[PDB]
């Protein structure tokens, strides 16, 4: 009943992956689309929040 | 000199984005604060109409001997709602409104003559006790001949009167400018229905920009002379000396 927890459960290298991180930043990149698709981000308050993050 | 409040309401929506007046969080889409934002708009008119001429009007008064204050209001003109306690002397013009007289500019009597308006010790001067009154000395009276006489004088349009049924369309309500002061128009609006929000550094200034850009715009218009101006060619010849 030991499954090993891996860097590949973490988070595998590809973008559209299924780790924590992966899915971790994919909602918040979801979150900051809607607000651009509203009038309410530029294209640039996208990129400092995310790299802040 | 018209425009259709639809146009109006769909342009300041790209300038009132920001705020509650027009515009749910999500699918931002006009609210129902109309009433509010047309009595802002008619504030922004009336200052226009001060600022530029853009109108001017006429009315035409029968003289009654031994008179002294002939008042220019809407229950003495002809076609107004007849109060028992007044007699309508007022025959002719544009319908009186509450704010229809910016000031009064000429007195033209029926025989072509032109009178004089608080120029004191004048032969034959007419003053203004109330800005809205014309007091008649008897002296007037006494060389006068002249049964009747015409006053022109600056004018504001009359707003519509916007009802709860009208809530229905509210676009058929024509606001009473020209293009160009509309986009003045724009700024004196935005500038007053953002001046009391915000406390980030960056958004507690928007209502002062809105001010200086309405000013400028002011200035502009100026400049390029989109208004009624009249200049004065005087003959001074025929008066029987100067030739």
């Amino acid at each position: 009943a030991v499954e090993p927890i891996t860097i590949a459960d973490l988070t595998e290298v590809k973008l559209d992956g299924k780790g924590a991180l992966d899915q971790l930043l994919q909602v918040t990149r979801l979150h900051l689309a809607k607000e651009h698709d509203a009038g309410r981000l530029k294209g640039q308050e996208y990129a400092a929040v995310l790299t802040g993050g | 000199t018209i425009q259709l409040k639809q146009v109006i309401d769909l342009l300041a929506e790209g300038e009132l984005s920001n705020i509650k007046y027009v515009n749910i969080d999500t699918g931002a889409l006009v609210l129902e604060r109309v009433p509010s934002l047309i009595r802002a708009i008619n504030l922004g008119v009336l200052d226009l109409h001060k600022r530029f001429l853009l109108k001017e009007g006429m009315l035409k008064i029968q003289l009654e001997e031994g008179r002294r204050l002939y008042p220019l209001r809407p229950a003495y003109q002809v076609g107004q709602k007849p109060k028992p306690g007044v007699p309508q002397f007022i025959t002719e013009g544009n319908k009186l409104g509450r704010q229809s007289i910016l000031k009064i500019e000429k007195i033209i009597g029926d025989n072509g003559v032109e009178y004089y308006l608080n120029d004191t010790w004048q032969p034959l001067n007419i003053t203004t006790p109330e800005f809205d009154v014309l007091e008649i000395s008897d002296e007037f009276y006494c060389h006068s001949s002249s049964k009747t006489l015409e006053v022109r004088y600056r004018r504001a349009p009359t707003p519509m009167k916007i009802c709860v049924d009208n809530l229905d369309s509210w676009g058929c309500i024509d606001i009473d400018l020209p293009y160009t002061h509309l986009q003045a128009l724009l700024y004196f609006v935005a500038s007053r229905c953002q001046t009391p929000i915000g406390f980030m550094e960056n958004t507690a200034q928007e209502g002062f920009n809105f001010s200086q850009k309405y000013e400028a715009e002011c200035a502009n218009l100026d400049a390029q002379n989109l208004r009624i101006d009249p200049v004065g060619n005087q003959d001074r010849f025929t008066r029987g000396g100067w030739v």
